């Protein structure tokens, strides 16, 4: 993978955030499996002005119109088990259930979000997830370009001893939780 | 004739002294912001520990009349005569008609406009002076606008009485300039050796009676605290303290008592939430005869960081003390006491094993 | 008259307190960032374990009116009279017209603006005071703007009742400054000995002002149980591991935290427990030499690799240490 610090300017909506992330990468690929996760990822870091954002990626980004005045960028290749390292992350805990008139949506509170998350990591890296328990988007009018929704993210943080390296790294590259294209998924680690 | 005491003292996430909005007070010194503890706060902590240890307490109060009223009421006066007699006490003194009073509050005696600062037994003596003249007070209590009947000279002589705290820190009265006492102590604002960004702690109070579909946290707020190694400095003008107390023996106890209070006490603001009690990492008492010199310029260049500031602060205060003794030659009796033994710190004079041994040696070296 | 307790305790990642964004709280202390557990959190864990073990519980609540309403409703009052009577309870006290209330919420009694902190049986006694004046409450319930009919002195005397937690940690009520109680415990923010960028070996410190705790409870025997119970709660509880080392000193002049001992962050690569215990030992030794005192010291440790001579007489167990130092005070 490879990491960059980038910052869009004029961002009014989340979908245009997605599009500004894909229009700077020409050769794009998508390798999918029926039920498993798709194989960029990204995290919103400062949103009231322009919008600074950390991107994880496979294909190299170069500045575009109204981009940075420079191409930071580093290419990284990943992490010994038993050792603790800093984590991080935004995701959307949900419960899907039959809806009157299907619906994404202990169990809310800060304890089934912790249950949900450590479910997400599973045998990979053991961690503690900052529990949130509370973003809107609409289509920019372009045909076949989504529509309008709501949503709710949660950020999580600390050091996460990993129990399987290739598989937590697998999780780092695949992403944790739905809506990866709308801010979620990216797990960030650092040595303790 | 000048005893000055320097001290390096670390405080861990204390926030002992807050501004008007709750943030710790800061100096932009050397171009870099450094949290500071105001001098009046640590001075208040010093005067309360000195009064508590030396036994005599002085009272800075804006409501003297009410207190004289309790003493006259315990002397057998009726409540109304006690109030009229205490009004006579403040009405009988000063250039103008009387000491000016704040707007009258319901059910309570009015507070004076300015803060009186006098020892407790002197307030009781004012009650006795208002007591002897009970009939004259009763006659003026019947008039619509009673005048100051009590003798002005006796009251002014009671208001001139000095506590150790008055002898040490001085007082100011604008209506009675005869009572003003020059302070014998210069107390500097304790600032950090290193630059400190104010650290904000987001906190919430949790409600104990739950409602459905809510953990129900009761309250939210952001309280800002900070930590660091403060530099502290203070002077004691022996000529003025000896002039105030009069006798050199009470000045000697006052100085030794002051230096010990300077080392022992802490501001005490927000200490239940954070235990900031700490002993200074290094203390350096110099007994200078020409003039006092603070080593605050030594820490004008803020320390860079990443490593413990205590050793570098002690070593830097050492180099500046050495440089100043070479640049400004003097016969001042120096001496220091430190926790760290990693360095000898040669310029700070003779080393003493303990703070009380150092205080006793330098006070004995000055009186 | 000052009992201060120091403690080194490594902690698991899950138990750490979080900030507003989910990251563990940190102090940039000694120039190096060190994760910390806020004092109010561990203090809350201590007060709940103390109330649960000593049996009497105090309640910090913004919704006192609703709770008085359940007691008046179980006393036979109609729901509307129970609500009007509890409003009379908070309306009858304070300088201004009444205790200020938050904006009214649909279907539920309004919460007071400030958090009350009173024992549970005292809330029930407030219900009894609102109960004996049921007819006067019924008459004021018919008026558009009812006034505080209940006696203010009786209610203020109920609101002054102190739990062990109130005696120990103090309370504050801005509208009723007569009820404010000075806390007898100083609880420091537990920070890590080493820089952390979570897990680590936290340093913990706390004071107990015996003169104020004896002044609050009044009798010295309940203060004695309160102190011993507090120290045990300090060692046992976790905000939601046992401390590696504990050092109780009984000092008479002033309390002294050993937090400067760990201002120089430990380097690492090796287990911080032994070096933290040994460093706290050297700082305790150097302070007893620099600041002489007759304070009764004492410690209890898991490691036996070192004697740690400066921390006083060694005791085999934490309860033996607590009993010895409380009996020494």
């Amino acid at each position: 993978t490879w990491l960059t610090k980038i910052v869009p300017d004029l961002f009014r909506t989340a979908g245009n955030l997605h599009r500004k992330l894909i229009r700077l990468s020409s050769d794009l690929g998508e390798e999918r499996i029926a039920n498993p996760r798709q194989q960029l990822l990204f995290r919103i870091e400062e949103t009231r002005n322009e919008l600074y954002l950390l991107v994880q990626s496979h294909s190299p980004l170069r500045v575009d119109r109204l981009g940075p005045g420079y191409h930071q960028m580093r290419n990284l290749d990943p992490l010994d088990k038993g050792s603790r390292v800093r984590y991080r992350i935004v995701a959307s805990p949900t419960k899907r259930l039959g809806r009157s008139e299907t619906q994404r949506l202990t169990w809310l509170r800060g304890a089934a979000a912790e249950e949900w998350w450590h479910s997400r990591a599973a045998a990979n890296g053991l961690e503690l997830l900052s529990t949130y328990a509370q973003d809107d988007v609409r289509d920019p009018g372009t045909a076949d370009r989504s529509r309008k929704i709501r949503h709710p993210a949660v950020r999580f943080d600390g050091e996460a001893v990993i129990s399987d390296v290739d598989a937590v790294r697998h999780a780092v590259l695949n992403g944790i939780g739905r809506g990866k294209s709308y801010g979620c998924g990216l797990l960030s680690l650092a040595l303790i | 004739t000048f005893v000055d005491i320097h001290a390096i003292q670390t405080l861990p996430y204390s926030n002992i002294n807050r501004d008007d909005l709750g943030s710790p007070k800061t100096v932009v010194y050397g171009g870099k912001e450094r949290t500071r503890v105001s001098s009046q706060s640590w001075k208040r902590a010093v005067r309360h520990e000195v009064e508590a240890r030396l036994g005599d307490k002085a009272v800075r109060t804006r409501r003297i009349i009410s207190e004289i009223a309790k003493r006259l009421r315990e002397r057998g006066w009726d409540a109304d005569l006690a109030d009229a007699g205490a009004r006579q006490v403040v009405l009988s003194v000063g250039k103008k008609s009387g000491i000016k009073l704040e707007k009258e509050k319901d059910s309570e005696a009015p507070a004076t406009s300015v803060l009186f600062y006098l020892p407790v037994p002197a307030i009781d003596e004012l009650a006795a002076i208002a007591d002897e003249h009970r009939d004259a007070v009763a006659k003026e209590a019947a008039k619509k606008t009673p005048k100051g009947i009590l003798p002005a000279d006796r009251i002014t002589e009671v208001l001139k009485s000095r506590n150790v705290s008055v002898n040490l820190f001085g007082r100011m009265l604008a209506e009675l300039p005869s009572t003003e006492v020059d302070g014998a102590v210069q107390f500097a604002h304790a600032f950090t050796v290193h630059g400190t960004t104010v650290e904000v702690d987001f906190f919430t109070a949790v409600d104990d009676i739950p409602k459905e579909n809510d953990h129900g946290s009761g309250h939210m707020n952001a309280g800002q605290f900070s930590a660091g190694t403060f530099y502290r400095y203070a002077n004691v003008n022996l000529d003025r303290l000896v002039e105030n107390t009069g006798d050199a023996q009470t000045a000697r106890t006052a100085v030794a008592e002051f230096l010990r209070a300077f080392l022992s006490t802490v501001p005490s603001g927000k200490q239940n939430a954070t235990a900031a009690m700490t002993l200074p990492d290094l203390v350096h008492i110099a007994v200078r005869f020409d003039r006092p010199i603070s080593f605050a310029p030594a820490f004008e260049t803020a320390l860079y960081g990443s490593d413990g500031y205590t050793l570098r602060a002690c070593q830097e205060l050492n180099n500046y003390a050495e440089r100043l003794r070479e640049v400004w030659p003097d016969d001042a009796i120096r001496g220091y006491a430190t926790v760290e033994n990693k360095t000898d710190l040669a310029a700070l004079g003779e080393r003493y094993d303990s703070y009380p041994a150092l205080i006793d040696a330098m006070v004995a070296a000055a009186f």
